[PDB]
């Protein structure tokens, strides 16, 4: 008459034949690969030991943020530009974890082997976990920041501007929409693997330096669960391995999968990153080489080679494309700085000094530039001014890519400048890169979204601020500002004055 | 180092001052509540809600989405990230729906991990105080063995039926009601062998192996409707709303819940059986949890939409309709196994007034919800026929 | 008629006043040179599953913050 | 006014379709919009930026009609035009396996989606065959994906080019 | 004001840099381990350990004490504050003691709340499932709000009869787990009544008034002994140990688990009563739970004490003939229950064989492990001789 029990092990070892073979058991979405039926997890989990696992994070973040880190008045002794780059780091990553959901739900139903089955449903949760933490983070900066505009309301507001288009491409669509498997790719074997994981990490580095500690709080609880959604990326590529097909086209998924990933996170993580703070960590070139070229494409990606799976044949090209991709973005992200849901800042004189020792020759192009606006006025509404009249002025039209929506302008651009245009059935398509037009050419009616010009063609800019709730609680103030000082701010009026007109800048090929 | 090598903002005098210096005397903005643009369906708006809606990012053309324009990446064909065209059913808005209980993932968590516990410590005193003695030996090896074990692939069953709903569901709101109904059904499929388990442990005799309690299910002739259902629910539904009101408000509602607290909620202690009933009061508590869900979407959301009420209560009583009949069949075939049971263990009167029980629950929690014209009589005696 | 429903400490803690009982021998230990009245009154109505709940609840903060933010 | 979310074209159908008072007639509507405003081959983009929202609230009026006429076995089986949808979806199928090339395989799915999108064909039968034909797709286009360059695939598509522009 | 006025050394740059000025370089000793200096029962100190042996400042001149010299301050007569003098057994070392499921406060709180909060959610579903439905009324208005009700009043002399050991445990360890052998007593006393008053909420009808159970116990026959019992352990015992000894290892051992295990949970389930083992099961959780600490402390590390063990061992003998025959005395005034049950509800084989059963374990667990030479047929004898 001993004390006895039963844990996970025990239960799980007999998980695997909870699935019975019968006429109508097979996946309802469609895919090219067969995911095998003895495929097993590297986890042995049953529902209440994942449970409490994950209980037992949430007593250390919760109980830090509700009273020591409440207590030394955390959420407001932050750097202005970090409290603002946390509304979109946070906010658009929640979109990532949400569809991660939806994605992996759409997993559990097409592996077959029950074990695989539990893997993905134990990710299922996990995103759920991920996307209510993050809300938390943009919650908790609300209810105690400096600024709350924007941390309180980025579910509505963030679809004014283009940035996010882009994200939804990556961290939405990217993640639900195709084969299942091109679908599994884009957001583990690439997206997580490559990207989040890395990124999660620094994020809560370059957050600690510029006074954020509430952050590094519930980043550092998210990490501890990715080691599992990376174990179900590489055991996906083990479910088809055998598979006669995948040899036929899991390379080509890949390859478009880490291009998709890439094409936004490597212009946009750079730019939040060095643009977004004060107190700097490290080079993004430096880093975006370790994440991409060194530990994913060469270690990760190598581990997966007896599967048969392929270095990205479009690695070296990237490459190419990512020197100054950041830099050209933020001057297309700052003129256009009404547009967001948060405050964007001028580099200062440290951070000149900085940017042109790390990128030899910045000072000579995106210097002299920001220089020019901060003269004329950009930072004051007296001014009249804002660089997108500078873009106009000196003929640099802005373009939007049909694929990846990532804005481009050729024109002004010292990294990629090609640009290809296309007329189809009454409607005109613009393209940044070689891989991007394929995907359109090959599956024209995968990508069908329209850009802001089409959306907002013939709209005066202060409505359509107003249409979206673009404003902050006193009705009046702009929630986006061109600095980040406490006076001076940007109204309404302060727009309508400037009388900017929206143009489908394809038109000009006409 | 002691003092580590990292500077943080908060705490390195330097970088705290040029914090300070840049911060401005007052916030920006005296709104900080996050999700105050929610409309809250209680007297102030709950953590549950702010966190919760809107996460999803639905433009316009699907009700109550606030995006605008198309998805960014669709499908090879044009089938969208999302749609109406995924479920029959329509709304004003699929952001109404509200769990009763708030549950977030931190709450839900935290209440199946307190029980993970308990159930932990249960064990080791129901085998320290040696109460398995007073279990009877046939009730043991024969029916929680094979006939309650086998019922855990008809929980198996109803929880992968849920997969297609976690990938098409048109709002937070819902994929995550939705997310911890199935994740709970699971969770009872795996109890019902950690308690095979246990006994493996504690009586000498005992085989955890699946194969007894799998055979049943497969081959048996008990479950042989109740099988056929659960495939049918699962793979032959590709309508997450047809999935997820059938599966609860219908199969589970009705066949399950007899089976369940009619049959072995029921004679479990009249066998000298407490240890089966730990578990049941679980799946039970589980249920009661769900139901208060599938109530609020299917009948305070859907079933009485401000616009689509009418085309709504006709579906879902076409649904119902369409299900009642091979959820009786379950039952019937049910049946055959109180001939299974030790003379006099239980009489044709009780058996058909827990009938009468489970039906006319069924009744006032869903049947009349939609006006499905339901009869108590008809459907118990449909039943009872096949008790041999 | 079938709503849920429970128990809390205060609903318990209404008859707790009653769980003594009288026999000759129930009296104090301990030495003492006052008398005190049998039927005096508690101010807070606690029984032990609730006692413990919050104190734990309490807990909980603490050594998380101790455990985490204050560590790193 | 003009707008996103409101615009005086989109209340010129809301009061179009409200004007619609039978099965038949607002299901023909929806199937010719589906061929006049969505999909790459769509007769106009003049709706572009409304037509996804419209498109909506015309299945929403198919839909409540289809419910009021159609009997339970029916509006389980049936489209909204009377056509067997069991028999509709296993032809569409067999015509897919029955295709020469992926530019064929296109043609098929794209065409399935325009004509029988729920409120036409049951939501059970459209998933069903949104399986089997996307598969089929798929395994068409991917097979030597980069091959073809990119000179050759613009004649392929049979796009206009406007502007080439590479350092 | 956004930033306080309040100036805080880790956040302030200017206090902050002071302090960062007078930090040494690195710590002035690497022994950071506080209670580095305790024995280790098991592998490595544990934090239960570390946090808790030696917080009781007593001196060499008690067993095991690290201090020296009198206390500061006595009774009046010079009783000292703790002492030699309140209890007859002898050791080495009283902080020897280890409960083996290392229970410090933070542990114990939160396992029962974890247990108070799935009580909620159980009753909760109960209620909504409408499981009361299948339950005799005989049974529940008899002998649950009656008999199983006056067994509160049982639990709760046991709970007292610990006021004293609070008071002069003589070492930390000890003091903790007799503090929480106690409270869970009255817990369970609590939930006995917790029990009644969720009935009278979901029973009309059903009072919940203490004043029945109350009476029962105070002068009905089934308790005499059994109180007679209670009343003299709780207030007739002045040595500490004499009290938790005979309470745990004889009297709650013998009688308490009889009653709980062999009547109410025998016989509750045969009676469609699921509702009152689910705390039942909470109470035998607690009982095996003490029985390790009991065991521990009284065999373990007095009764097998390196100086006085065969010294101890003689007087819990003595203790346990003192308090086995009030104990028998108890259960054979108990048998006469058995005859207010409906016509076959048990037989006395049943009865005969469930009294073996708590003999054997006693013998088994307890009345060994000194040497106690208990007959096992001649206990059961004088106890049957209560059967009416
Ligand atoms: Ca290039
Ligand atoms: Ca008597
Ligand atoms: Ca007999
Ligand atoms: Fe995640
Ligand atoms: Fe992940
Ligand atoms: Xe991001
Ligand atoms: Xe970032
Ligand atoms: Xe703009
Ligand atoms: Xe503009
Ligand atoms: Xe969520």
């Amino acid at each position: 008459r001993a004390p006895t029990s039963v844990n996970a092990q025990e239960v799980h070892r007999w998980l695997q034949s909870f699935n019975w073979d019968f006429k109508n058991n097979r996946t309802k979405y469609a895919t090219k690969y067969k995911m095998a039926n003895e495929t097993k997890e590297q986890f042995k989990l049953i529902a209440k030991e994942y449970a409490r696992m994950e209980a037992v994070k949430d007593e250390r973040q919760f109980g830090s943020l509700q009273d020591a880190l409440t207590r030394l008045n955390a959420g407001v002794r932050v750097h202005p530009k970090w409290n603002e780059t946390m509304k979109v780091v946070s906010n658009f990553l929640e979109v990532g974890e949400y569809n991660a959901i939806a994605a992996t739900g759409m997993l559990w139903d097409s592996a077959q082997a029950a074990e695989q089955k539990n893997g993905y449903l134990a990710q299922v949760l996990d995103e759920i976990r991920h996307t209510h933490q993050c809300a938390y983070v943009n919650y908790y900066f609300a209810k105690n920041g400096q600024d709350p505009a924007g941390h309180n309301d980025a579910r509505r507001t963030r679809t004014i501007g283009p940035l996010w288009k882009g994200m939804k491409r990556v961290f939405s669509d990217g993640f639900i929409s195709g084969d299942a498997v091109e679908c599994s790719l884009n957001l583990q074997l690439v997206g997580e693997a490559c990207f989040t994981n890395p990124l999660i990490v620094a994020v809560t580095e370059w957050a600690a330096a510029n006074g954020d500690e509430i952050t590094p709080t519930v980043f550092l609880s998210i990490e501890t669960d990715e080691l599992r959604h990376m174990a179900n990326g590489y055991q996906t590529v083990v479910s088809i391995a055998n598979d006669p097909a995948s040899a036929k086209y899991l390379n080509t998924d890949l390859n478009n999968a880490f291009w998709t990933q890439q094409k936004y996170f490597t212009p946009v993580l750079g730019m939040l990153f060095e643009y977004g703070s004060k107190f700097k960590v490290e080079p993004w070139v430096k880093t975006w080489d370790r994440w991409v070229y060194e530990d994913w494409g060469g270690i990760w990606i190598g581990r997966l080679g007896k599967y048969g799976v392929e270095s990205p044949r479009s690695l070296k090209d990237a490459k190419q494309d990512a020197y100054w991709a950041h830099h050209d973005l933020y001057l297309l992200a700052y003129a256009l700085w009404p547009t967001g849901f948060f405050r964007l800042a001028l580099p200062d004189q440290e951070e000149m000094e900085w940017f042109e020792a790390n990128y030899p020759g910045w000072y000579d192009h995106y210097g002299k530039i920001y220089e020019e606006w901060r003269a004329r006025g950009c930072e004051d509404p007296s001014s009249g001014f804002i660089p997108l009249m500078w873009f106009i002025e000196n003929n640099h039209p802005i373009y939007i890519d049909r694929v990846s929506q990532v804005p481009f302008c050729p024109s002004l651009a010292k990294g990629a400048s090609t640009l290809r245009v296309h007329e189809y059935n009454g409607e005109m398509h613009t393209f940044s890169d070689q891989w991007g037009e394929r995907m359109w050419l090959a599956e024209p009616e995968r990508y069908e979204c329209q850009n802001i010009f089409e959306q907002y063609e013939g709209r005066e800019l202060s409505e359509v601020i107003a249409e979206l709730h673009g404003l902050r609680s006193d009705g009046k103030t702009l929630i986006a500002q061109p600095h980040v000082r406490g006076d001076k701010l940007w109204t309404l009026d302060d727009i309508k004055r400037l009388n900017c007109v929206f143009k489908n800048p394809v038109k000009a090929f006409n | 180092s002691m003092l580590g090598e990292r500077r943080r903002g908060l705490t390195d005098p330097e970088m705290a001052a040029v914090i300070l210096k840049a911060l401005p005397e007052a916030p920006l903005d005296g709104n900080n509540k996050m999700g105050y643009f929610v409309t809250p369906r209680w007297k102030r708006l709950t953590e549950y809600e702010a966190l919760t809606v809107y996460a999803q990012p639905n433009a316009d053309w699907i009700a109550g989405g606030l995006d605008w324009g198309d998805w960014t990446q669709k499908f090879h064909g044009g089938r969208p990230s999302w749609g109406n065209e995924t479920t029959e059913l329509r709304t004003v808005d699929w952001f109404k729906h509200r769990d009763p209980l708030r549950r977030w993932h931190a709450p839900y968590v935290k209440d199946k991990a307190e029980e993970w516990r308990y159930t932990d410590r249960f064990l080791q005193g129901y085998s320290a105080d040696g109460q398995i003695r007073a279990m009877n030996p046939t009730w043991r090896d024969e029916f929680i063995n094979r006939y309650w074990g086998a019922f855990l692939f008809n929980e198996y069953g109803l929880f992968n039926a849920h997969s297609q709903g976690a990938r098409e569901a048109l709002s937070d709101v819902t994929r995550v009601s939705l997310a911890f109904w199935g994740f709970d059904k699971i969770d009872i499929a795996q109890m019902i062998q950690l308690e095979r388990g246990f006994l493996a442990k504690i009586v000498p005799g005992f085989d955890e192996s699946t194969a007894v309690p799998k055979a049943e299910w497969t081959n048996g002739e008990v479950y042989k409707s109740a099988r056929l259902a659960v495939e049918g629910l699962w793979q032959e539904v590709f309508d997450w709303n047809e999935s997820a009101f059938s599966v609860h408000a219908v199969y589970d509602a009705l066949f399950g819940q007899f089976v369940r607290r009619e049959f072995f909620q029921r004679l479990a202690p009249r066998f000298g059986d407490n240890l089966t009933p730990f578990f049941i009061n679980q799946a039970q508590t589980y249920f009661q949890i769900a139901k208060q869900g599938v109530q609020d979407l299917y009948y305070n959301c859907l079933g009485d939409d401000p616009e689509f009420s009418d085309y709504n209560r006709t579906v879902m009583r076409n649904w119902t309709g369409k299900w009642l009949e091979p959820t009786i069949a379950a039952l019937r075939d049910f049946m055959g196994l109180f001939a299974k049971l030790p003379a006099g263990t239980t009489d044709k009167e009780e058996i058909t007034a827990s009938l009468y029980r489970v039906v006319d629950d069924w009744i006032e929690d869903y049947a009349s919800r939609i006006d499905f014209k339901a009869d108590r009589d008809q459907i118990v005696k449909a039943v009872l026929a096949g008790l041999k | 008629n079938r709503a849920p429903t429970s128990v809390n400490a205060q609903e318990v803690h209404r008859w707790l006043q009653s769980f003594n009982w009288d026999f000759k021998n129930n009296r104090t230990k301990y030495a003492t040179k006052y008398k005190m009245a049998n039927e005096t009154k508690e101010q807070f109505k606690l029984i032990a599953k609730e006692y413990a709940r919050m104190e734990a609840v309490k807990d909980e903060r603490q050594f998380g913050s101790l455990q985490d933010a204050l560590t790193r | 006014k003009l707008g996103i979310h409101s615009n005086d074209t989109r209340d010129a159908w809301v009061n179009k379709i409200a004007q619609l008072n039978t099965l038949e007639k607002a299901a023909e509507m929806l199937k010719q919009f589906r061929m006049d405003h969505t999909t790459p081959f769509r007769n106009s983009y003049e709706l572009d930026n409304d037509y996804l929202w419209i498109e909506a609230k015309l299945e929403e009026k198919v839909a409540v009609l289809k419910a009021r006429a159609f009997n339970e076995v029916d509006f389980r089986h049936k489209t909204a035009f009377g056509e067997d949808a069991k028999s509709v979806l296993d032809g569409t199928v067999a015509k897919m396996n029955a295709a020469k090339d992926k530019w064929e395989a296109e043609k098929i799915h794209i065409g399935f989606r325009q004509a029988y999108k729920p409120p036409i064909m049951p939501v059970n039968y459209f998933l069903d065959g949104e399986r089997q034909l996307g598969t089929r797709l798929m395994e068409l286009r991917n097979l030597n994906y980069y091959d073809t360059p990119l000179e050759e695939l613009r004649k392929q598509r049979g796009v206009r080019v406007v502007h080439l522009q590479s350092p």
